[PDB]
Formats: structure tokens, sequence, C-alpha cells
């Protein structure tokens, strides 16, 4: 088989989420959901409850809290071939927060890094939600899309996001600024001999 | 009470042989099939297949087969999964999962997987172990440390031996396109903090046996 799951449900706490995993001839095959917190092994599963249309099997949370916030994934088993199969995923939000602002913090080369011979610049990003962002950086009011280092948003011990990205250039082309993108206010910094 | 203990992270250079174990406790070993399953980074569930401990009878997913092979030990009650030719599309966690969730009824006799174990992180690459190489930042005020190019990403920074606990972010890593790990830790100070006392930033990195100790002034 394969099993048809929505990448992405959004909810407020208090409220009620509902997954759907969709296949077919899900008649009399019984699916079973599992809850993976983030950085965990994956758990099989009051406010948990489930169904199956024979078409579509559900998964409901009543009254969601923030512990209830992972990836869900479903799975059945094809008696047919013997091969188990599972869901695509689902990232469950729970709306939780507030908009935030990053906090860019643009860093010069060690001087020993040009003794070394290199060229390296550091856009520090942290304290920034919702998770994405778009960097881009610049040579004199310049695009620069050659040398870019970036990361995936990552969650913060203060539940907030934080990425940094880095700048893989010459000392030859340093003394020859950062732009970060958040829901369109973007965020700048300098770059100076 | 019934848990499965997999072995620790593997770190491994492809072309190698990567066997991961899963030991079984809290219960009577034989009764109940075992499958493994993997996550690729960030990814989904990707079934691998199932062992019986009894008979010895394997199943392998059709995308996981001749590569790949389970292993039972019984006299000491633990399963094994066998990557024997690894490859860098390879890495990933992989977890084995008990088959002890009884069944509803004929149609749909299936044992579901309820008992899972902690899994076990598979990195595969090329790249060679290197010690880092720390840059001190110059610059309320920040200050910081760049410590570059080192495998693997496992490391620890602190700041003057355990003093600076407060104001201190160590960001994530990154991985760059040479198969090596970044990563920069910052400070932020009140803005006259510099002259009253200077900062030294101190790297730990175990798989190299790497130490280094930065003083860290404008």
């Amino acid at each position: 088989s394969a099993l048809t799951q929505p990448p992405s449900v959004s909810v407020a706490p208090g409220q009620t989420a509902t997954i759907t995993c969709g296949g077919n001839n899900i008649g009399r095959k019984r699916v079973d959901w599992f809850q993976q917190k983030p950085g965990q092994a994956p758990v099989l599963v009051e406010r948990f409850s489930d169904s199956n249309s024979g078409t579509t099997a559900t998964l409901t949370i009543s009254r969601v809290e923030a512990g209830d916030e992972a990836d869900y994934y479903c799975q059945v088993w094809d008696s047919d071939s013997d091969h188990v199969v599972f869901g695509g995923g689902t990232k469950l939000t729970v709306l939780g927060q507030p908009k935030a602002a990053p906090s860019v913090t643009l860093f010069p080369p060690s001087s020993e890094e040009l003794q070394a011979n290199k060229a390296t610049l550091v856009c520090l990003i942290s304290d920034f939600y919702p998770g994405a962002v778009t960097v881009a950086w610049k040579a004199d009011s310049s695009p620069v899309k050659a040398g870019v280092e970036t990361t995936t948003p990552s969650k913060q011990s203060n539940n907030k996001y934080a990425a940094s990205s880095y700048l893989s250039l010459t000392p030859e082309q340093w003394k020859s600024s950062c732009q970060v993108t958040h829901e369109g206010s973007t965020v700048e910094k300098t770059v100076a001999p | 009470q019934v848990q499965l203990v997999q072995s620790g992270a593997e770190v491994r250079k492809p072309g190698a042989s990567v066997k991961v174990s899963c030991k079984a406790s809290g219960y009577t070993f034989t009764d109940n099939y075992i499958h493994w399953v993997r996550q690729a980074p960030g990814q989904g569930l990707e079934w691998m297949g199932w062992i019986h401990p009894n008979s010895g009878a394997t199943k392998y997913a059709q995308k996981f087969e001749g590569w790949v092979t389970m292993t039972r030990d019984t006299s000491i009650s633990t399963v094994y999964m066998e990557l024997s030719r690894s490859r860098s599309d390879d890495t990933a966690v992989y977890y084995c999962a008990r088959a002890g969730l009884e069944p509803r009824s004929v149609d749909y006799y299936f044992y579901g997987l309820d008992v899972w174990g902690q899994g076990t992180a598979v990195t595969v690459s090329s790249a060679s172990t290197k010690g880092p190489s720390v840059f001190p930042l110059a610059p309320t005020a920040a200050l910081g440390c760049l410590v570059k190019d080192y495998f693997p990403e496992p490391v620890t920074v602190s700041w003057n031996s355990g003093a600076l606990t407060s104001g201190v972010h160590t960001f994530p890593a990154v991985l760059q396109s040479s198969g090596l790990y970044s990563l920069s830790s910052v400070v932020t100070v009140p803005s006259s903090s510099l002259g009253t006392q200077t900062y030294i930033c101190n790297v730990n990195h175990k798989p190299s046996n790497t130490k280094v100790d930065k003083r860290v002034e404008p």
C-alpha cells in the first residue's frame, strides 16, 4: 500500500486536532498511530482516540497541551506481501507562542584567520519565531550566493529557535553586510575593514 | 520490566560494516517478533524488516534486501541488524521495536509494535577525524568564539573553566559541503565588562583529544 498523510497541522492549546492517514481498502485493517517527540524514540499510543472510515483513519487529540507536540506516524501491514508500511509524518505544531524577532550578531574575522589565509564571516541568529528565516549575504551592497553555509532552525531551551550562517571567502576578497529576513521584516548588519 | 536496549552511536567510514544490537529484557525473549525501522536525518520512518527470535526466520523490506541481515542470539537475548558495506546515504538513526501488542481478530492478525528501543545513531562519512580550529571573536557587548573544521560534531565549549554560565549561548553546529562541522558560541555582557575582566573560551573535542583555551581581547 501507501499511506498519505498531511505534512503539517497547527492547533492552539485547549482545542481538538485531527490527523488523517489516508489509504485504500483500509477495511478490515487496523491503523496504528505513533507519537515521536523531537530527538526521542517514537512510542505507541484519555484524549487520544482513533477512527477509521474504511478509506480514512483519523487520530483525534481533544484538549491539546504542549507535551502533545510531536511527529505522528500511522502504519499498517499488507498481509498479501507481508510488508509493514508507514505514513509520511505530520509535524503537529501547538501555537503556544507569540511572534518574535531574530537577534542578529555579525562578527569579523579574528585576524589570525587571515594569518592562516582565510576569511569567514559569522552571522548569529537567535530568539526568533515562527521558525523560518531567509538569510541573504551581500558584499558592498551586491548579493553574494557563493560559499554560504546556513543551518536548520533549531529550538532553544527557552523555546525559541536559533540559527547561524557562515560566509566562506578569501582574505583577498575581504578588504576589497548580513541581511536576515523574517516575515518581510528584514534585519541588517555591517562589514568593514 | 519490558525494554529493548540498543548499542551505542556509530561513526564509521563508508565501506565499513555497521552492526547494531538490541538487548531484550523484561519478558520471554522467544515469544515475539522484533522489527527494525530506520529514520533518516529529520525524516520519517521506513520499515526495514523483522526477525523471529524463536525460529530465526526473517523478512526484509523490498528496498532493504541483500545488503542488510538480521540475526538473533537467544543465549543473551539480543537481535542484531547488519549493514555489511555501508554508504554515506545510510546515515540515520536505527530503531528496533517489539511486536507485543495483542491482536483484535482474525481479519487483521498482526502484533503491534509497543516497546521501542532507544535508537542507535549511525553516521557514515568519508571525512576523517579533525581537531578543531578555534578563533576568538571581537566585539550590551558581544564576545564569543568561532570553532571551525572538526569531526565529528561531538564537542563542548565552556567559559573561564566553568565561571561564565549566565550570558552564554552556544549555537548548534553547521555541516559544511566538505563533511566537516562548524559552530560558534557567543556571550552577551554589559558594555563595559572587557576592562574589568578578560574572558577565555575553553574548547573540548574528545574525538581528537584536543583541548584549547583561547584568550579573548579586542
